[PDB]
RNA sequence: AUUAAGAGGGACGGCCGGGGGCAUUCGUAUUGCGCCGCUAGAGGUGAAAUUCUUGGACCGGCGCAAGACGGACCAGAGCGAAAGCAUUUGCCAAGAAUGUUUUCAUUAAUCAAGAACGAACCGACCGGCGAUGCGGCGGCGUUAUUCCCAUGACCCGCCGGGCAGCUUCCG
């Protein structure tokens, strides 16, 4: 086999395993901003949703739940955050 | 490892190394708090809270802004459920089988099915027994059971 | 143009069958089968037998007017074989050296679908 | 429409932007070309909040009249005389 | 239908597909789905229409199988007996 | 007829696929303050926005 | 099927040959993976095209170019049997068709001779070619032992039929006791 | 007491399957019956013989009824603890895997006894390569397109858990 280095994973290896497979446990999933259309308030709103997600201010649908990540509606912004 | 499907699965949650609060959180312990009694005032089971936060208030970690678990503050302001939630989604899912059962005299396969679901009720009532949580006189009951939950 | 009729050729192991009738196949024109030639079982399916048969037809609708043929070649089917018989190549054949027009040709042998 | 009905049949057909207009055996008929998704196009607001939406419109109901009911009932009726050879004297003399 | 002094006067009975054809198109390495209806026209004649179809391999397919799943092919049913119902 | 037919069917299509092509420019590439605008060209299915899909 | 298109290809220039001198059509669809075989205006016997149906069947049953245009003659005919209805289990029909080849194919050429009939084993049918006669006896021995009847019982069944068709005498005379009994 | 196990239990998300139960429905074949047309035979064999026939057998046409069965599509594919599971639609309950920065916090494994169901070379021996079935992630391009219903078909890379092959390594 390929000799690979235990200690010192190269960075495309590392995002390539499965998250529980790494050195140290890492999830795929993230936290990002949506700005909605009809009114410019910021929302956050987690990549990997399971509920419809309501706009507090204009109460309109970003999000609808699926199997994996979330799909936002059409004419949205999304930012990742950190 | 699951113990009624040969089959070993592998999806699960992984937290990160972090223990921090994210720099863009803009509640405060104080808030989250309220959030949670809200919810709970609607009647929403602790691991239907910590979606509902996660999803749309960007609480990835309740434990790690409030210093607590879910279910350790409801306790505190009182809101404490009355059965264990694990044990109690466990009791209503044999009522909702055996109720299909009673109209269905031929399907032998729910039968086999409430087997297995009164096997994992009676062994997690006996920790919970050990854990003081249930007095040491609780019985599960066919009959009883819908009144109990 | 020419006047059409349909033949029915049964062609089984044992004997052989040839049966006209008219488009709708309702109306009987002319039925003559292996046994009424020949005077012996042995040979009641064999080809020499058939051609007596396919004669006999060919005149008779001759003097009917009827010119040309449909042709609806048929085995016993079933769980039984699905070859037509020896005595449909030269009940065929005969048909056409009496002159008869030949139509169109088809295999009408019921195919079970469901194994008994 | 026109053009290929002239070339092949040999008929006197005008056309114009709504119709056309042929003239077979000393009868004169009224050919309209009707599109199935344009009574939706019409439906068509874009709100000023932003949101897309389908509402009906008097123009959206009229052609939807000309081209789907009106046809539906001429067809009815029509099949009605069949059972009822009266009923076109009792129409026109209502109308008369 | 009717008899008028030595010309039958025939309507419309029925349709059926040749046996030789009909075996031709179904293949080995592909899905068949079928469907039937039960639709009365405004005169009142009373039909009942079968429809079949094959799912057809792509141009630049790789995948030797061309294989519809179940909810597909339901969807793909659901179709076929409202246009049959619809235009008749 | 045929003339302005042909001349507004000739006008009305590079208006077409000018915006097709402005899009296709367009698609992806985070502006200034890394908003990214949602697309119906991405390979990820989206809500419409639209009246109907909000009620279902 | 698939495996099948390969052989056809180089064969086909034979077979258009073989077709031509009776003035029959045939076409090697290599997209839809299909032979036809039409007639034309030139032919002028009605019944060869039934005998051309029955050589691109065998064709498609990977029988040889050889034995399969040998029943474009009129004295030989066709019999494609299928025996994969008759058991459900797969395992018991792979036993059972390895019994009516069996060892070396010793079983399967000592009918061929008896018979007098080119017979091959592909798949899930079996295909005979011969003497109407003969093609009668293929039938009820192919399906017989699928039956779960030995196919010895059979064969040694044929040889005892073949020994008294020789002898001249008691011919009107049954032959239920000679036949061999459990 | 702390963490939240590539230990386990539960919820949540969209899918998936000849898994099970209740109704419903269609399809040829075969058999029997009713009527019309025609007239000496039909069937079976190696050859015959039992049988059916002028009160019409067999064959050709139209319709009705009954019992089974569900081809071709159908694959070393899928599902179920095993035995086993194949037309359509509606209803009831259950489940695997995948997705998860959700929840509980050791609640676990193997097992005589006991209980439910039950046709008619060798060893947890690290790996690799191709396909294949389901779920998910990312993508240059084709192909359709969404009032409702619906958001896919194909190609490429990648992650898991399965049904199997070809190979190696270790005891
Ligand atoms: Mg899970
Ligand atoms: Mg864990
Ligand atoms: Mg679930
Ligand atoms: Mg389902
Ligand atoms: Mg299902
Ligand atoms: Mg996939
Ligand atoms: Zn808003």
């Amino acid at each position: 086999p390929l000799a690979k280095d235990l200690l010192h994973p190269s960075p495309e290896e590392e995002k390539r395993k499965h998250k529980k497979k790494r050195l140290v446990q890492s999830p795929n999933s993230y936290f990002m901003d949506v700005k909605c259309p009809g009114c410019y308030k910021i929302t956050t709103v987690f990549s990997h949703a399971q509920t419809v997600v309501l706009c507090v201010g204009c109460s309109t649908v970003l999000c609808q739940p699926t199997g994996g990540k979330a799909r936002l509606t059409e004419g949205c912004s999304f930012r990742r955050k950190q | 490892g699951r113990m009624h499907a040969p089959g070993k699965g592998l999806s699960q949650s992984a937290l990160p190394y972090r223990r921090s609060v994210p720099t863009w959180l803009k509640l405060t312990s104080d808030d989250v708090k309220e959030q949670i009694y809200k919810l709970a005032k609607k009647g929403l089971t602790p691991s239907q809270i910590g979606v509902i936060l996660r999803d749309s208030h960007g609480v990835a970690q309740v434990r790690f802004v409030t210093g607590n678990k879910i279910l350790r503050i409801l306790k505190s302001k009182g809101l404490a459920p009355d059965l264990p939630e694990d044990l109690y989604h466990l009791i209503k899912k044999a009522v909702a089988v055996r109720k299909h059962l009673e109209r269905n005299r031929k399907d032998k396969d729910a039968k086999f099915r409430l087997i297995l679901i009164e096997s994992r009720i009676h062994r997690l009532a006996r920790y919970y027994k050990t854990k003081r949580v249930l007095p040491p006189n609780w019985k599960y009951e066919s009959s009883t059971a819908s009144a109990l939950v | 143009e020419n006047v059409f009729g349909v033949c029915h050729i049964f062609a089984s192991f044992n004997d052989t069958f040839v049966h006209v009738t008219d488009l709708s196949g309702k109306e009987t024109i002319c039925r003559v089968t292996g046994g009424m030639k020949v005077k012996a079982d042995r040979d009641e399916s064999s080809p020499y037998a058939a051609m007596l048969a396919a004669q006999d037809v060919a005149q008779r609708c001759k003097e009917l007017g009827i010119t040309a043929l449909h042709i609806k070649l048929r085995a016993t089917g079933g769980n039984r074989t699905k070859t037509p018989g020896p005595g449909a190549q030269s009940a065929l054949r005969a048909l056409a050296r009496s002159g008869m027009k030949i139509g169109r040709i088809e295999d009408v042998t019921p195919i079970p679908s469901d194994s008994t | 429409l026109a053009e290929l009905l002239t070339q092949q049949h040999g008929l006197q057909c005008r056309a114009t932007a709504t119709h056309t207009d042929v003239l077979k055996d000393g009868f004169v008929f009224r050919i309209r070309v009707a599109y199935q998704r344009e009574p939706q196009i019409l439906k068509e607001v874009q709100s000023p909040e932003g949101m897309i939406s389908l509402r009906d419109t008097a123009a959206s109901l009229r052609l939807e009249r000309d081209t789907r009911q009106l046809p539906l009932l001429t067809s009815a009726l029509h099949g009605l005389q069949q059972q009822h050879p009266a009923f076109s004297g009792v129409a026109r003399l209502a109308k008369r | 239908e009717d008899v008028q002094g030595k010309n039958c006067l025939t309507n419309f009975h029925g349709m059926d597909l040749t046996r030789d054809k009909m075996c031709s198109m179904v293949k080995k390495w592909q899905t068949m789905i079928e469907a039937h209806v039960d639709v009365k026209t405004t005169d009142g004649y009373l039909l009942r229409l079968f429809c079949v179809g094959f799912t057809k391999k792509r141009n630049n397919q790789i995948r030797k199988t061309s294989y519809a799943q179940h909810q597909q092919v339901r969807q793909i049913r659901k179709k076929m007996m409202e246009i049959m119902t619809r235009e008749v | 007829l045929r003339v302005e037919v042909d001349t507004f069917m000739e006008a009305y299509d590079q208006k077409i696929a000018e915006e097709e092509a402005k899009a296709k420019e367009e698609e992806g590439v985070p502006d200034e303050e890394g908003w990214v605008k949602v697309t119906r060209r991405g390979r990820r299915p989206v809500l419409p926005r639209t009246e109907a899909a909000s009620l279902r | 099927p698939k495996y099948r298109e390969a052989y056809l290809k180089e064969c086909w220039p034979l077979v258009q040959k073989a077709l031509n001198e009776h003035h029959v059509n045939a076409t090697l669809d290599l997209i839809e993976g299909s032979m036809t075989v039409c007639t034309t205006k030139k032919t002028f016997d009605p019944y060869i095209i039934i005998r051309a149906r029955d050589l691109i069947k065998l064709l498609a049953r990977s029988v040889s170019f050889e034995q399969a245009v040998r029943i474009l003659q009129d004295d030989v005919a066709c019999d494609i049997i299928k025996i994969g209805s008759l058991v459900r289990n797969k395992e018991r029909f792979v036993k059972r068709r390895q019994r009516l080849i069996g060892p070396k194919g010793s079983t399967l050429k000592a009918l061929e001779l008896l018979t007098n009939c080119y017979i091959m084993v592909q798949g899930n049918t079996v295909s005979a070619i011969g003497p109407f006669s003969g093609l009668k006896e293929v039938r009820k021995v192919v399906l017989d032992t699928m039956k779960n009847i030995h196919p010895i019982y059979n064969i040694k069944s044929l040889m005892i039929k073949r020994e008294l068709a020789k002898d001249s005498e008691l011919r009107s005379q049954s032959w239920e006791r000679f036949l061999p009994q459990f």
